[PDB]
């Protein structure tokens, strides 16, 4: 009920951020939404006095036909103090754990004046006409880094009977979502949340227990062909990289000589030890994995075809802190983009469970390919960052 | 008297830290001086401007052009804050309805007629020097917005906008726009009907006190039918200079949006790193011929329609060839809203699949911004070398909804390694070393059949000879081959699939590679001692 005092760093304006074009559905979705939202004081219009802008845009969830505004805070949030909960590290260790949008308790919340002229935003026109309507946010902000650093109060206030009433069940808060672990039966666990659905109203489900750190694996062959071994030396050459004493030379002793790809060598006693002792090292986890939260969490995706996708997360090269592989089929074997903004999600996702923050990908696509068609199925409230790697990597054989 | 709405003002603010200008009053002629009395004489009296005293230290320069009065804002603009847009980006004819008719309307009269935030106006303080400066020269302050100050246009179009925004949702049937000195309105509605709105509007503006075709705007020609730009001037000479080839090359552009078969990459060679106004600089025969065939382009007037909302939009894009493309965007055949090109990227190596994506990635950006929606495509490309290609492709990439027009020359895929190694084709173990201080180094291959051959090579380096050596295995080989290579900077050249490369090396390769049937490729870790690949042959 009273504004908290929030200021930017030392140094530095609010954001001047360009808004991108935006389709005719899009910006009807935005002009009905904002209407209201305008009406209901969360938002209200500005004049020109207000330089700043950041950008906007608007996407569909599961199960839902209405659209959700979502603001693109990433310039805003790089541009606040923060610095105001442990993360809990047994969210990933749940048997099944429910991301909530808890995204609409935020609009009851008054912002800071004298902020509020940072938070401005701008529904475009099209065809460049009318100037964009422009809006300021008199509330707080989904999406934005302060929102739940402020609402972090009230939160453990309305949860307070929830936790003490079984604590048993973890709940974690990232951004707008709101998660929710339990080691329960699933019958029982949506009806504990359907329990605590209500009990928010007076005031997607995950399993990290199906998860792992995918390890490396060598081929079990009875044959080997010069080609079987040209790539088994090739993965044994790049592992070294990781792993300590992996040697090569008794493998490659095999290799000697100038045969065919497809003619079979058979393998000697002295290199049959050599791989045997190979696989027993790649068994055995790597050696000093940290994680330091004061660095970037690294994460790199290869397109496997065939709606396989493989990723790592990490933050020194060669110090995987996960490495995992996907290949669902939400209705998108048409579309390689779709698959790849579903799956940047889920490693984002995840990425929220394990460590508490988003990581910055690598993706395997053009710039300007990316750029034109993320946002027509990201579903998710936040936003990470992203690269573009434009050289294939030899890598992606070696995931796979 | 009818009471006029005050218009409400947007507070303004100076930069944090800097104080107001405060500039030296510049020497006038008594003739000049004695203009601009007369002139902030009616101004004051119009209610403009207003007289102020000793207690505002701050100056702005003024002078007198030939009559006319000019405020230079120069240094007060350099101490005033940013503001919004407003808006940096004018729309394209090619997104606008056939209106049945557009009245003109005067807003000269209101321009001035638009105060300023009272709090700010000690900024616009000017002296008008008295003659021979034996008085106290007149000091005045602004009320209103003055023209040539850095928040003149912002605060005047958002003011304005606040205006008509009533007067537009009640009015579907109408449209405004704002340009420049004058106000433009139109209506597919009946010219009795029509004419009545108008009135309407005036009768609006009248309320805050404002009782004020083909059409040249912003470089187009507005009929009310349709549209197009502006006569493009080429100027002919023998003498071209590094200035007048942008101003050939900006017009070229600006053309091509409605000229079909505009190329702009012959006389685009010839500004490469070369910053300089003057240098006549010649050209080839194959920039002569561009240019002799853009004038035959030019020779004949061509015209863009409206957009209908109730129709498909539709997008087609022909292969010019160079990395050149050429796209018309069109609902009915024939009948195209706007035309334009692309040019590739800057790069070593490509191919015509990732430059059609490219074209056609940049093509729906251009068509979400001006009609809101991505248009259907018609590509030189069979569905299956599509299909092909995107399936393998190391890369994450997408085309939206299209289908494939017979119109050669069509985009293919010229060859496809493969997945795996193969039976009966002889396997070429290739390697290329080069000493790096003698530029001397060798390149070749040995095969499964005992086929050798090394090659020695003056002026070259590593990874010039690792591709040398692989030219050779393809050169040397049957229609299928295996390849095996310790060069992940040849793998990684061939594992990107390019059908053209700076390179005449790699250029040569493609070639080879066109004309085999299969092509294995594989790879191996150097200096392990790997046989076959042998590098006591080449590194002598
Ligand atoms: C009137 C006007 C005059 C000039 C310059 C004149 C000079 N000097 C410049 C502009 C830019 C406009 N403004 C305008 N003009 C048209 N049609 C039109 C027809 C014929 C002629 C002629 N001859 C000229 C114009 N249509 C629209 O918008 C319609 C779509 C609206 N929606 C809104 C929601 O999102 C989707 C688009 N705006």
């Amino acid at each position: 009920i009273e504004t908290v005092p929030v200021k930017l760093k030392p140094g530095m304006d609010g954001p001047k951020v360009k808004q991108w074009p935006l389709t005719e559905e899009k910006i009807k979705a935005l002009v009905e939404i904002c209407t209201e939202m305008e009406k209901e004081g969360k938002i209200s219009k500005i004049g020109p006095e207000n330089p700043y802008n950041t950008p906007v845009f608007a996407i569909k969830k599961k199960d839902s036909t209405k659209w959700r505004k979502l603001v693109d805070f990433r310039e805003l949030n790089k541009r606040t103090q923060d610095f105001w909960i442990p993360h809990p590290a047994g969210l990933k260790k749940k048997k099944s754990v429910t991301v909530l949008d808890v995204g609409d308790a935020y609009f009851s919340v008054p912002l800071d004046e004298d902020f509020r002229k940072y938070t401005a935003f701008t529904i475009p026109s099209i065809n460049n006409e009318t100037p964009g309507i422009r809006y300021q946010y008199n509330v707080l902000p989904q999406g934005w880094k302060g929102s739940p650093a402020i609402f972090q109060s009230s939160m453990t206030k309305i949860l307070e009977p929830f936790k003490k009433q079984n604590p048993d069940i973890v709940i974690y808060q990232y951004m707008d979502d709101l998660y929710v672990g339990s080691d329960l039966e699933i019958g029982q666990h949506r009806t504990k949340i359907e329990e605590l659905r209500q009990h928010l109203l007076r005031w997607y489900e995950l399993h990290p227990d199906k998860w792992t750190v995918q390890p490396i694996v060598l081929p079990e062959k009875d044959s080997w062909t010069v080609n079987d071994i040209q790539k088994l030396v090739g993965k044994l050459n790049w592992a070294s990289q990781i792993y300590p004493g992996i040697k090569v030379r008794q493998l490659s002793k095999l290799l000697r000589g100038t045969k065919a790809l497809t003619e079979v060598i058979p393998l000697t006693e002295e290199a049959e030890l050599e791989l045997a002792e190979n696989r027993e090292i790649l068994k055995e986890p790597v050696h000093g994995v940290y994680y330091d939260p004061s660095k970037d969490l690294i994460a790199e995706i290869q397109k496997q075809g065939q709606g396989q996708w493989t990723y790592q997360i990490y933050q020194e090269p060669f110090k995987n802190l996960k490495t995992g592989k996907y290949a669902r089929m939400r209705g998108a074997h048409t579309n390689d983009v779709k698959q790849l903004t579903e799956a940047v999600q889920k490693i984002t996702t995840e990425s929220i469970v394990i460590w508490g923050k988003t990581p910055k990908f690598k993706l395997p696509i053009q710039k300007e390919t990316w750029e034109t068609w993320w946002t027509e199925y990201w579903q998710a409230t936040w936003i990470p960052e992203w690269e573009f790697v434009n050289t294939p990597p030899l890598v992606k054989l070696w995931y796979q | 008297m009818v009471p006029i709405s005050p218009i409400e003002t947007v507070p303004v603010k100076l930069k944090p830290g800097m104080d107001g200008p405060k500039v030296k009053q510049w020497p006038l002629t008594e003739e000049k001086i004695k203009a601009l009395v007369e002139i902030c004489t009616e101004m004051e009296k119009e209610g403009k401007i207003s007289k102020i005293g000793p207690e505002n230290p701050y100056n702005t320069p003024v002078f007198a052009i030939k009559w006319r009065k000019l405020v230079d804002f120069r240094e007060l603009n350099k101490r005033t804050q940013d503001f919004w847009e407003v808006q940096l980006g004018i729309p394209h004819p090619a997104g606008l309805k056939k209106k049945k008719s557009v009245t003109v309307l005067d807003v000269g009269d209101a321009y001035f007629s638009v105060p300023l935030d009272e709090d700010f106006r000690k900024y616009t303080a000017f002296t008008i020097p008295s003659i021979n400066n034996e008085t106290p020269g007149i000091r005045y302050q602004y009320n209103v917005l003055p023209q040539g100050w850095k928040g003149s246009p912002a605060i005047f179009q958002s003011s304005m906008t606040k205006i008509l925004e009533p007067f537009a949702a009640q009015n579907p049937d109408i449209v405004i726009c704002q340009y420049m000195d004058d106000l433009y309105v139109g209506s597919d509605l009946e010219i009795g009907q029509h004419r009545t709105k108008i009135e309407e509007l005036r009768q609006h503006l009248l309320r805050w006190g404002l009782t004020t075709p083909p059409f040249l705007w912003m470089g187009y020609e507005l009929h009310p039918d349709k549209w197009t730009v502006q006569p493009i001037v080429l100027p002919e000479k023998d003498s071209w200079t590094v200035n007048d080839i942008q101003k050939l090359v900006g017009k070229l552009n600006w053309a091509s949006q409605i000229y079909p078969g505009i190329k702009v990459r012959q006389l685009s060679k010839l500004l490469r790193g070369t910053k300089a106004l003057t240098e006549v600089i010649p050209l080839t025969e194959e920039a002569e011929l561009e240019l002799a065939e853009n004038r035959e382009i030019l020779k004949e007037p061509v015209h863009g329609v409206y957009y209908d909302p109730s129709k498909d939009l539709i997008a087609e894009i022909q292969k010019q060839g160079q990395g050149q493309w050429t796209y018309q965007i069109y609902q009915e055949p024939f009948k195209n809203l706007k035309t334009g090109k692309y040019a590739r990227m800057r790069g070593a190596h490509t191919n015509d699949v990732k430059q059609l994506t490219e074209a056609v990635q940049k093509i729906t950006t251009e068509s979400i911004v001006i009609w809101g929606k991505t248009p259907k495509f018609k590509l030189p490309i069979q569905k299956e070398t599509w299909e092909t290609w995107w399936t393998e492709y190391w890369q994450a990439t997408w085309i939206p909804e299209w289908e494939f027009v017979n119109t050669p020359p069509l985009v293919k895929l010229w060859y496809q390694l493969e997945k795996e190694p193969i039976v009966g084709a002889e396997t070429f173990y290739v390697d290329g070393a080069a000493n790096r201080e003698t530029k001397l180094g060798k390149a070749g291959y040995v095969t499964n059949k005992g086929r050798q051959k090394v090659v020695p090579l003056t002026n070259t380096t590593n990874q010039k000879t690792e591709l040398q050596a692989i030219y050779l295995a393809l050169q040397d080989s049957g229609l299928e081959v295996n390849i095996v290579t310790d060069s992940q900077y040849a793998l990684g050249i061939i594992q990107a699939q390019p059908d053209k490369s700076e390179s005449e090396l790699v250029n040569q390769i493609i070639e080879q590679l066109i004309k085999k049937e299969k092509v294995y490729l594989a790879w191996v870790p150097a200096h392990k001692g790997i046989g076959g690949n042998e590098q006591v042959d080449k590194l002598v």
